[PDB]
């Protein structure tokens, strides 16, 4: 599934999880989207038109 | 010395069975803290965050 569970299934936004065996136990591995690049821009609540 | 020994042998196997009472008892209680810790753990990241 995809999970939105904050940082249950690894930091950053979850997109999908492909577990691995291991001895005694099982290892996962956590594909996330991280937001990167940023600008600051002005903003508004809403616009006046008519 | 011989039967001194036989007092104190009493003595400290009683002792030890408190230790070891305490030792098993402090072992479940962290148990159920650590499962307390976890909910907590999970909350900060859903509820705060």
């Amino acid at each position: 599934g995809q999970s939105k569970r904050v940082d249950f299934c690894g930091k950053g936004y979850h997109l999908m999880s492909f577990p691995q065996s291991a001895p005694h136990g099982v290892v996962f591995l956590h594909v996330t989207y991280v937001p990167a690049q940023e600008k600051n821009f002005t903003t508004a609540p809403a616009i006046c038109h008519d | 010395p011989p039967e001194a020994e036989v007092q104190i042998d009493r003595l400290i196997t009683g002792r030890l069975q408190s230790l070891q009472t305490y030792v098993t008892q402090q072992l479940i209680r962290a148990a159920e803290i650590r499962a307390s810790a976890n909910l907590a753990a999970t909350k900060m990241s859903e509820c705060v965050l």
